[PDB]
């Protein structure tokens, strides 16, 4: 009894926290930064911890309209060039990791590694990355996790969705906190004034 | 009783009762240090309470950049690492009433007072030895949402206790070193802020003391260095 | 030795500055040297030892450092309780004390 | 707690606190004694203590002169001896405060009020159970000249006790005999001068008693006479 | 061979060959400590040696009053006391010639350039890490003298080695603490002071280098300090 409130429980559970969109007629791709602070619910239940450290499984479930589409998923590990173009050398670098997917076949699915070069992720981060009156403050200043790239590898009028589904393996987490009490205004801040 | 380290000598009797934080003593870090004459008591200015008082707060290691072998340690290193004993009195009569929960938050990352994405600034959340009592880069004044959007109620699942002006006049906290780096810059980045927050406001009748001190005495423990310069 | 009521509370900042050094001239400086904290309603006596401390075994009976006392907190009463009181300061000799070559001067008259 | 002797009975805490003067316990005169009828605690009348209280003194013998056994044996001997307990009590509440030195001087001998070689008259050396209650053969007023020239912060040389009114309500002398001469005259001559001065002076606020009792008991000790008449 | 004391590190073959001052070690004080944080080595500016020069001093502790953690520690303290490894290095090639004598000198108390009973002046005679260059409270320029009234031939007397540039170009003293106290004023009082006088003058041809570097380097020893200060 009492596994279900176990932090891989409550903590690991597979949800969208993500909504890639792009077209095709530069333009044929799209990137995210990978950040668990997007979606105020998935947010929340990591903010009740000071630090969490896990792996993270990405599934990408995939919707297209106008012969089959082919894409590529690239994920860009923290501090690694990210593409600017549809055709940029980062697509080819074997220093990311590709999956190509291709349509009806199914989800591509992939594990990163815990990523940081601190031991845990800072969900709080009490300082700066430096002394200027600019300098960010807060888990911004910490916790590259790396982006997720998407195009099309196909040659060419159609409209592509897709969803990151993520989840979190082998979780720990530390120092727990106040759950949040008002809404989130923005993300990775604790600011909430509307 | 006498609390003696370093060269400076503090008293009370409460010092047995201290809450560890997280069950954890201070250590020096593991094969996977300066002594007493860095790790002495420093004991900030005593704030007033008052009936009007909305609460205050200090961040660690900032509070003790000034002060000393330890605020030297600072800047003449790198990198920095250390625990805290934090020992808070209260000085009041029998005829004093009031309740503070005294709380150390790890990574006590502050709202602005506004309503837009703009941060905190560096001024604001590095006050020093004075800390902040609480009343457009400014921390929010909501003690009632832990300045964090987060209720006082809740509060207590930080590290704390209670000093209730009837029963006990004083509060000690162990705090371990907490981060996820083995050792950080001490000037960018606070460990710890000291949260002492009003539950129960300030009474007592006229013709008695209408202000009573809140001292705070912080020690450095396990102070650990690291890149000294000259 | 304080000498307020049972009623009255107070810290008091007690600071030894070694000789050579200079008296202390706020609350914090006095802190930052070899000092003790001193609540007057948990405890009504405090003591200091000075220990020798000159270049020589022996020095002249015509420095040694100074004792500063300094507020910690504001006085704390209730009501109907002075809200003065007094404190009386004393010395005596260690133990190791040793006075050397005696004299005969008009210090009395 | 309870302190009885002959038919005499006083309450105090404290009496295990008391000083012996010089570490000498009062005891019989060796080889090289009426008992509990004459050894008694004699209570003296009150003093007020106020605050413009300047101290109080009594002299030893002459203060028991006229107190029972002992008082008629000091004029039915022509030579006598004794050691004392003193036990000073001092009654206050909380809201009270003031020091006073409760010290026994021996061979007290008294200045003059005066600018000439003019003793001081026996009348006034000899003022019995009532003491003096300090303000051309009169002694001094200057409690802070010891009344015989010498500074009052140096009176803890004497045998002494402090009375703070927070700490401890009562002091406890025990004297033994101290002369040149094994026994000696009970009424030309005073072996010891009990001498109550009040430091800090009282204070207490309106709607307080202004005025709080200071009650003297003494007992002789080892008592011892010899030349008796009829 | 290299040598290292604290984080400062010199190199030169010669270290075994050093005179120890009246045969006595530099120790800790007997029972009738900073370390190496303290007792580094501290390398002054090179002086310029050339067929003009007369010689160079420095009083020690003075020279190092601006030295580091050993300077601050002898305005901090009231007391202190310390031995010296003083390392002179002298380099050449082998076709420059000259000889120094490198002697420290105990309580070398300067005589003035003047013909009155005038002292030499504080200013004068606490030089810092420059030293004097030898050229009314002004001291003698006399290094015939000694700056003191005594004969140049007659300085081997003292704790000395010489630089002779053919045979080696370094000499090292190891200097006891010497006083006739345990502990004195470092700011007011020189126990030492370092004396290098060439005695054959500096000869090269033209086209070689006309200034020859000496080179200094000293280490405070067994530093001992009493009266702490913040």
């Amino acid at each position: 009894t009492r596994d279900e409130t176990s932090i891989e429980s409550f903590l690991g559970r597979s949800g969208c926290i993500a909504m890639i969109e792009f077209n095709t007629s530069g333009k044929g791709f799209k990137t995210w930064k990978v950040s668990l602070q997007e979606m105020a619910q998935i947010r929340r239940k990591y903010e009740l911890f000071t630090y969490t450290r896990f792996d993270s499984e990405i599934t990408i479930v995939t919707a297209a309209a106008a012969g089959h589409i082919v894409l590529q998923f690239m994920y860009v590990p923290p501090g690694a060039p990210v593409p600017e173009k549809r055709d940029d050398y980062t697509w080819q670098s074997g220093t990311n990791a590709s999956v190509f997917w291709q349509e009806g076949q199914p989800y591509p699915r992939f594990t990163i590694p815990f990523m940081s070069i601190a031991s845990a992720y800072y969900m709080f981060y009490d300082g700066y990355d430096g002394d200027s009156a600019a300098s960010k403050y807060g888990s911004v200043v910490t916790n590259d996790m790396g982006t997720i790239c998407v195009r099309i590898v196909t040659s060419n009028d159609s409209n592509i969705v897709c969803r990151i589904y993520h989840k979190a393996k082998h979780i720990k987490a530390w120092c727990p906190r106040p759950p949040r009490a008002v809404a989130y205004q923005h993300t990775h801040s604790t600011n909430y004034i509307p | 009783i006498q609390i003696t380290r370093g060269d400076s000598t503090i008293t009370s009797q409460d010092t047995a009762n201290a809450v560890v934080a997280y069950g954890v003593w201070p250590s020096y870090l593991t094969p996977d240090q300066p002594d007493t004459s860095s790790n002495r008591f420093y004991t900030l200015d005593s704030r007033s309470w008052t009936s009007a008082s909305s609460g205050w707060w200090w961040k660690l290691p900032d509070a003790l950049k000034n002060m000393g072998i330890f605020g030297e340690n600072m800047f003449y290193h790198f990198l920095g690492r250390s625990g805290y004993t934090i020992h808070v009195q209260c000085n009041s009569s029998k005829f004093h009433q009031g309740l503070l929960i005294v709380a150390a938050i790890p990574e006590h990352q502050l709202a602005s007072a506004t309503s837009g994405n703009v941060s905190v600034g560096y001024n604001h959340t590095h006050p020093g030895e004075q800390g902040r009592e609480v009343v457009n880069k400014r921390p929010s004044d909501d003690s009632w949402l832990n300045f964090d959007g987060t209720l006082l109620g809740n509060l207590p699942i930080y590290p704390h206790q209670y000093i209730n002006l009837r029963t006990n006049n004083s509060a000690t906290l162990i705090l371990p070193y907490v981060n996820a780096v083995p050792m950080d810059s001490m000037l960018r980045h606070n460990n710890w802020s000291l949260v002492i927050i009003p539950i129960c406001p300030l009474q007592v009748q006229p013709g008695g003391t209408q202000s009573i001190p809140i001292t705070v005495s912080i020690s450095p423990m396990f102070s650990e260095f690291s890149g000294p310069r000259s | 030795m304080f000498c307020g009521s049972a009623s009255s509370t107070l810290k008091l900042l007690i600071a030894y500055t070694p000789p050579g050094v200079g008296k202390p001239k706020s609350r914090r400086e006095a802190m930052l040297g070899t000092h003790l904290v001193w609540d007057v309603g948990l405890q009504s006596t405090a003591s200091l030892v000075v220990p020798w401390v000159s270049a020589s075994h022996f020095r002249f009976t015509t420095s040694a450092g100074y004792i500063t006392c300094w507020y910690q907190t504001n006085f704390v009463v209730p009501d109907s309780t002075p809200d003065n009181a007094k404190m009386v300061c004393m010395v005596s000799a260690c133990k190791d004390f040793c006075l050397r070559l005696a004299r005969d001067t008009n210090l009395h008259t």
